[PDB]
C-alpha cells in the first residue's frame, strides 16, 4: 500500500523540510561517538510517504485522543532514526520499532533534535556503524530517517539530564 | 510495550542539564504516529 513520491528541491516542502532537518543539529554529549561528527547534513532526497489504509490508522487514533484532551490532539513534527525505517513505511510504527530499554519505557521515541534521532539510524548508540564500513561516522554511506507526524495528547513531563 | 502514564497519551523527556538539548518524546501506541517524510541523506565532514 506504501508509495513514495519525490520532492523536488525546488518545492517549498521540500524546502521546509530540509531547514528543520539542517537547523535542528546539535553537538551531543558523546563527542560524535554514536552519531557520527558533524554540524550538517547533505540532503540527498525527501520522500512524501503515502499510505491511506496507515494514514486512516493515525487519524482514527488522533480523533480519540483529542476527544479525550478537550479537542486537542497536541500534534507535532518530530524525528524518527531506526534500523527498521523500510519495515515501518510499509506496514505502520508498532511494538517491534519500540525501544526497550529508554529512559521513559518501552514506548517509540521521537527527537525534535535530528542529529538525535541520527544516533539511532545504524542502531542504539548507534550500533556498529555503516553495513559497508562499520563505521558511524560514515560521510560516505546513505542514511536515512523520518520525519513523522506525531500526536502527543496530554504528555506526561519528565525532567531529565 | 509500555502503557503511558494514567491519564496521558505521551511522555516528554525535558532536556534538564544540557541547555542546547531540544525535547524527545515518547508514545505507546503505534498508531499516535505516522511517518511522513522519508529523508535520505549524508552527514557532512565539518571543515
Ligand atoms: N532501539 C531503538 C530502535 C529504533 C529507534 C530508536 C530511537 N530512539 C530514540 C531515542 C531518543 C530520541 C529519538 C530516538 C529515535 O529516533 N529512535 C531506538
Ligand atoms: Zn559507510
Amino acid at each position: 500500500g506504501t508509495i513514495l513520491i519525490d520532492l523536488s528541491p525546488d518545492d517549498k516542502e521540500f524546502q521546509s523540510v530540509e531547514e528543520e532537518m539542517q537547523s535542528t543539529v546539535r553537538e551531543h554529549r558523546d563527542g560524535g561517538h554514536a552519531g557520527g561528527i558533524f554540524n550538517r547534513y547533505n540532503i540527498l532526497k525527501i520522500q512524501k510517504v503515502c499510505n491511506k489504509k496507515l494514514w486512516e490508522r493515525y487519524t482514527h487514533r488522533r480523533k480519540e485522543v483529542s476527544e479525550e484532551n478537550h479537542n486537542h490532539a497536541n500534534e507535532r513534527m518530530l524525528f524518527h532514526g531506526s534500523p527498521f525505517v523500510n519495515a515501518i513505511i510499509h506496514k505502520g510504527f508498532d511494538e517491534r520499532h519500540a525501544y526497550i530499554g529508554g529512559m521513559f519505557g518501552a514506548g517509540i521515541y521521537f527527537a525534535e533534535n535530528s542529529s538525535k534521532s541520527n544516533q539511532y539510524v545504524y542502531g542504539i548508540g548507534g550500533g556498529t556503524g555503516c553495513p559497508v564500513h562499520k563505521d558511524r561516522s560514515c560521510y560516505i554511506c546513505h542514511r536515512q530517517l523520518l520525519f513523522c507526524r506525531v500526536t502527543l495528547g496530554k504528555s506526561f513531563l519528565q525532567f531529565s539530564a | 510495550m509500555a502503557h503511558s502514564p494514567p491519564g496521558h497519551h505521551s511522555v516528554t523527556g525535558r532536556p534538564s542539564v544540557n541547555g542546547l538539548a531540544l525535547a524527545e518524546y515518547v508514545i505507546y501506541r503505534g498508531e499516535q504516529a505516522y511517518p511522513e517524510y522519508l529523508i535520505t541523506y549524508q552527514i557532512m565532514r565539518p571543515e
